[PDB]
């Protein structure tokens, strides 16, 4: 199992707390004494903080410090929770992928924001159940008109062939 | 079948119900050709 | 070019259901949009993508092109064929036949034509009356009318046809640049 210091897991937790405020909105840069200060684990030993820092903070690959104090490394992107519909306006960019699990919990349950969405111009749909969310605008452009699926349902040829014939032979 | 076709089709099931309905057909003209399940009255009659 | 793509965009974003216009909406920028490239540009859910992606091979709007990579170039001529099936359509909805003539047998419910009648008709009390049901006939007048719904089936088609005067429009300045 390599080396592991004191309890098992002690950087999860500390991971943890460090999401917990950001959900909280309650942001601001911790220092790794600070973080388990608040997970109560300050007093974990000198070796085993020393172990933290060489190798269960250099284990994680997105793991961000800006200098003295380490910052939010799951998103890098701050959870605002606002300026929605700025992220839809650029259709390429689509959100920046934004993600399901890093929403219901930017700063606002998911329910409440897609109340005040469907009011708004943005429209929310969800090819995965709870793996990610995807914003668009269909606009007003698209009618509904009448019996439109079935009329695609009638113009079901396909590789069929002489179709288009007949119709330039009316048409002619 | 053609109340999904005329409304919401999934067409997977579309496949399918195909099936259902070839197998019925051939059932009129045989109801015990290779393979092709004796579809039966009730608790096993099949069907004349 | 510019103007078909347009046109295109207008009737699938009225036609494919939201999810599928969203399909449409990246293979609009017909270009190297394999599958992998729009796991990234669509972002859906994989085989969920694939399923919409046969979906949209009915009419092979982005013609699967194989070319590993794949890349989707629309050259179809569907998109005219479909607009074309619609006028066909209210053609259709035009000729949906008229009332013809009737006189009905309400209680056995059998329908009689007009030369029908020189034999329906009763002699004595000069009364129309049914044959096999032998109850008095009542004349079909309003009951089992086909002029009615062929005129309102035509009348809505055609209400589609001036919001659809623009795309038809579209695809007179597409042919003027084919032309
Ligand atoms: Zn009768």
């Amino acid at each position: 199992s390599g080396s592991s210091g004191y309890k098992f897991g002690v950087l999860a937790k500390i991971v943890n707390y460090m999401k917990t405020r950001h959900q909280r909105g309650d942001t601001h840069p911790l220092t790794l004494d600070e973080i388990l200060d608040e997970t109560q684990h300050l007093d974990i030993g000198l070796k085993q903080k020393q172990w933290l820092m060489t190798e269960a903070l250099v284990n994680n690959p997105k793991i961000e410090v800006i200098d003295g104090k380490y910052a939010f490394k799951p998103k890098y992107n701050v959870r605002d929770k606002k300026a929605l519909l700025r992220l839809l306006d650029q259709h390429d960019q689509r959100g920046l992928g934004g993600i399901l699990l890093e929403d219901i919990e930017e700063a606002l349950p998911n329910s409440q924001k897609a109340v005040k969405a469907l009011g708004d111009q943005i429209l929310f749909v969800n090819r995965p159940d709870k793996k990610k969310i995807l914003f668009f605008n269909d606009k007003s452009c698209q009618f509904s008109v009448d019996e439109e699926f079935q009329k695609l349902w009638r113009s079901v040829t396909v590789d069929s062939m002489d179709e288009e014939k007949i119709e330039e032979y009316l048409k002619r | 079948l053609r109340r999904n076709e005329q409304n919401g089709a999934a067409a997977h099931v579309i496949a399918e119900d195909v099936k259902l309905l070839q197998f019925h057909v051939a059932t009129m003209v045989d109801n015990e050709l290779p393979g092709l399940p004796r579809a039966m009255q009730k608790s096993g009659r099949p069907l004349k | 070019p510019a103007a078909l793509k347009r046109l295109a965009k207008y009737v699938i974003r009225g036609f494919y259901g939201i999810e599928h216009a969203l399909a449409l909406d990246i293979l609009i920028r017909n270009s190297c949009v394999k599958e992998e490239d729009m796991l990234e540009l669509l972002k859906f859910d994989r085989k969920q993508l694939r399923s919409v992606l046969n979906n949209l091979k009915g009419d092979k709007f982005i013609k699967c092109r194989m070319r590993y990579f794949i890349n989707y170039r629309t050259l179809v001529n569907v998109v005219k064929y479909k607009l074309d099936h619609m006028r066909r359509r209210i053609e259709t909805d035009e000729r949906d036949s008229t009332n013809r003539a009737s006189f009905k047998c309400p209680v056995c419910s059998s329908t009689f034509t007009d030369l029908e009648a020189n034999q329906l008709f009763d002699p004595m009390t000069g009364t129309f009356r049914c044959t096999f049901c032998h109850t008095e006939v009542e004349e079909d007048e309003s009951a089992m009318p086909k002029k009615d719904a062929r005129t309102l089936l035509a009348r809505f088609n055609e209400q589609i046809e001036p919001i659809y005067a623009l795309l038809r429009e579209t695809e007179d300045v597409n042919l003027a640049y084919e032309i």
